[PDB]
């Protein structure tokens, strides 16, 4: 139902954070 | 008798306690109160007056009624200074004298938010704008109106209405500050500039005085009562 | 007889109170209570005729 | 975690800045107390505070130091370590009086093959001694913060004795933490420790701590940062290893009272 | 005694 | 006045006494406290807390970073001891001047279980099996692996958890132990041993450190209030 | 009703201003 | 205005109470009561991020 | 990272809008946006370089 | 008295 | 007590 | 009290 | 006071 002229995702505000989830790291090697 | 146990402190005079004792002239017929006008019922309704500053502590000029005067003239802008001042309010020279310095000399603690009123002198023909500084501690003392202007200020126009307040606001870093000069409770600097400059028609005098005043405000508080050295009894 | 009052407690080891008792018959001989009221400035800082609004003109 | 995240691995977000590590020894928070600000009760200066936010609550690397088996340990104050940092510095030298807490992340890694323990101390009020034997209290101003490059623990109490004119200087011997009582015990100040076959880093979060609510930051420090060898650096076999120590530290809900213009300090 | 005794 | 009679113990000054005395500062204006961070409510909680031991006090290495540092290696198994150490937390140079031990001084008598916690701080690469021991009093103190084993223990497996941890169970004749070194209030030995050895590969170093803490259980208490031995004032 | 010992007037938050009240001018001459 | 209290009982010869009387309006001038409570250790203990179990690995 | 499992290592990966001097050093760099990556078990790691532009759209 | 005589 | 203590 | 003291 | 003076 997206269609090429709506628009794109607004940017939500974000805070600190101090956690155990780590979206920076990743591994390439799986392709994605 | 009932068994007691005498504790330390016993026999002991306090000249801070709170006892009762025995009256020497008992059913004495007193005399009632009437209802005099001007009650006090706390020190500090006297430091919430504005007294004047004896700014001028300069050797010809103190004391002597002089001193009560700070002379502006119609001459040229200059970011100079018309007068320093440091807030310690109980003892700076200017203001150690004052009724709010007096009352703080008999107390080892002051805290709260003062205000400097300054009353302009000169004819209704004269005009100018000034600027009234406070720069709380810890860096260079204003000299210029460049720094002095960085901090707390007001500028005042001079018109109709005589005179002008600056209120000092309670900043410090202790809880109260001492009535002494420390460095670890110091307060600030008070200073005062020309903003534009006095203006003055011709037929008009070129120099006049302005007088200024300090009082507590209502969030002012001293503590731990004391001696004063504004008085003693050299033999 | 005895009068109970509280203490405003400084530094903290419900209210605390404390215990009188008078001894005397003349109040002269009593200790100094310490209750004592408060009063606003205004008879020595605002003694003028007219009442002053801050915000406004003091000269109009 | 069955969905993978783990006390090992962590990442820190703050301002602009983020931290990634994978071999963490989970993080601490000193006293239990996350930093906060001044609250309304216990609120002093009446004056409107500055609050700089994500300019200054972000993270500063300081200069990376070298670890060595002749190594004896390394100090640091704050807020004096972060005096010349951004923003951070700016707000803090044009201010009368300011209150900050702090991350602190201390960097260290190795090898499976090194090994070597790192003590991380963050002692509240580290108070130093002095290098002399003739007169107490007197290191000088400038000899006392070193600012960002910090300073260093002795094995050996060698007192000044030029006393014309003194070194005015600290002595602080390592098994006395500098301060006349024995480094086996400071472990009762929040603490880390760096075991390189364990971790290689350690986290602190410190609360704004005083007597007061609020202070002059450029005449007193609130924290010290002691780093020390509790078990020294090994390699191999060299006869010389070394590594890097890095840290990187934080402020953390900071506020500013009373402006004026800029305390320019004299720190030579 | 109720009376209560006074108290403040 | 009232018929009283004074009580022996009248006018004493006992300086555990808990009397009220009269308030030498009047209706001063007391600072409220503020909420610092790290307050305590009882000493023992500062015994609760681990502190490095100081197990190496042989002459150079005493007071020096050195005796907190008990170097293991890949030798081969011995049944000699590594370590070996007085249940005196009081009175053992060893134990006497960790915090434990600090506060323990100022007091006379001491109650409660310990516990002993060893830090690996070998490269990762190395591994081994070390066995730690408690022994109650009345026997010959363990000098062997083969007497240690017989009382209370633990083998410590070397991994990724880099530390383990020994309670000392209270186990006394008497209900309080004394803080001095005392036949009757004695407590047994403490004692480790290679239970396998050492395990290094090639290219890895072969010797290294362990490091120990002690700390009090929840069930630790002590008493009777005494001045400690452990600083003076020499003229 | 206010007793020696309550405490003091609480400072109270202030914003920016641009307006015709004037509590900084005063005259003294008034005896205020 | 008097404070009634139960004093814990060491050797013994009900609950046995003692009686306290404040004369002073000062706190300050009040002895110490010794009615202290007590407090968990664990902000010096264990002031970690995350919850510590002591059954299960300190790290995984 | 392609370098071995016994290879570790902390670097910085930095972003500085532009307007001043562009990074020579890790001081300055580190003062903008930045990434410690930490090298370890995830091989990768991503820094995000967000959009800060005066204009709404930039040239190619 | 009966108050409040407070007890604990 | 009442009786509680007589008062005046 | 009424017990609680006796009176007399 | 009835309690609370305990009485014996
Ligand atoms: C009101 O006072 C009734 C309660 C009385 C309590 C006991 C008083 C203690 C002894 C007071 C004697 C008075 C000495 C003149
Ligand atoms: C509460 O206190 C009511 C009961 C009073 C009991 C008698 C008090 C004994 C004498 C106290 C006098 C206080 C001295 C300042």
């Amino acid at each position: 139902a997206a269609t090429s002229r709506d628009a794109l995702p607004n940017t939500e505000a974000s805070g600190p954070t101090h956690s155990k989830e780590i979206p920076a790291l990743t591994a390439v090697e799986t392709g994605a | 008798g009932l068994p007691v146990m005498n504790t330390p402190g016993s026999n002991q005079y306090l000249t801070a306690d709170n006892f009762q004792s025995p009256c020497a002239l008992p059913e004495f017929d007193v005399t009632p109160p009437i209802d005099i006008p001007g009650e006090v019922k706390n020190m500090m309704e006297l430091a919430e007056i504005d007294t004047m500053i004896p700014f001028d502590l300069s050797a010809t000029k103190k004391n002597t009624m002089e001193m009560y005067r700070v002379r502006l003239s119609d001459k040229p802008h200059t970011d100079d200074p018309i007068l320093c001042l440091s807030l310690s309010p109980a003892s700076d020279p200017r203001l150690s004298h004052t009724m709010l310095g007096e009352i703080l000399n008999y107390y080892t603690h002051w805290a709260g938010s003062l205000k400097f009123t300054f009353l302009f002198c000169g004819s209704m023909m004269a005009t100018g704008k000034l600027l009234v500084s406070y720069a709380p501690p810890g860096a260079d003392p204003p000299k210029k109106r460049k720094e002095a202007m960085l901090g707390t200020h007001v500028i005042w126009d001079i018109g109709l209405q005589s005179s002008c307040t600056m209120v000092v606001p309670w900043i410090s870093n202790t809880t109260y500050r001492q009535t002494i000069d420390d460095s670890f409770t110091e307060g600030g600097y008070i200073s005062v500039f020309y903003q534009t400059r006095i203006v003055v028609p011709l037929s008009t005098p070129r120099e006049m005085d302005i007088l200024g005043f300090v009082s507590a405000c209502n969030d002012f508080s001293v503590r731990l009562l004391r001696d004063t050295t504004h008085i003693e009894q050299k033999a | 007889g005895a009068q109970v009052s509280s203490q405003k407690v400084g530094a903290h080891e419900s209210t605390i109170n404390y215990t009188t008792i008078n001894y005397y018959r003349d109040s002269a001989s009593n200790a100094a209570s310490k209750q004592d009221f408060s009063q606003d400035p205004s008879k020595f800082t605002e003694p003028i005729k007219d009442v002053l609004i801050k915000t406004a003109p003091m000269l109009n | 975690e069955a969905c993978g995240y783990s006390d090992r691995v962590l990442q820190l977000t703050l301002g602009n800045s983020t931290i990634t590590t994978q071999e963490a020894a989970n993080s601490v928070v000193a006293y239990g107390r996350w930093p906060e600000y001044l609250r309304d009760s216990e609120a002093n200066p009446v004056d409107q505070p500055t609050e700089p936010d994500v300019a200054a609550c972000r993270f500063y690397t300081l200069d990376t130091v070298s670890w060595t088996k002749e190594s004896r340990g390394w100090w640091w104050k704050l807020p004096d370590a972060l005096r010349d940092m951004g923003l951070f510095g700016q707000n803090m030298y044009y201010h009368y009086l300011g209150r900050s807490g702090y991350t602190v992340h201390v960097q260290c890694n190795a090898s499976k093959f090194h090994q070597g323990a790192l003590g991380v101390f963050a002692v509240p009020e580290m108070c130093l001694a002095g290098d002399s034997n003739t007169t107490t209290m007197h290191t000088s101003y400038q000899n006392a913060n070193p600012g960002e490059k910090g300073g260093t623990f002795t094995g050996t109490f060698t007192p000044d004795n030029n006393q014309t004119s003194p070194a005015r200087r600290f002595c602080p011997v390592d098994y006395l933490l500098g301060n006349g009582t024995l480094l086996g015990n400071a472990f009762v100040f929040p603490h880390q420790i760096i075991n390189l076959r364990t971790n290689n880093c350690a986290t602190l979060v410190l609360p704004y701590v005083n007597s007061l609510s609020i202070d002059s930051m450029v005449k007193h420090n609130n924290w010290g940062i002691a780093i020390l060898p509790l078990a020294p650096l090994n390699f191999a076999s060299e006869s010389s290893p070394e590594i890097p120590i890095t840290l990187t530290i934080a402020p953390m809900c900071c506020e500013f009272n009373g402006l004026r213009n800029i305390t320019l300090p004299r720190l030579q | 005694a109720a009376a209560a005794s006074s108290s403040t």
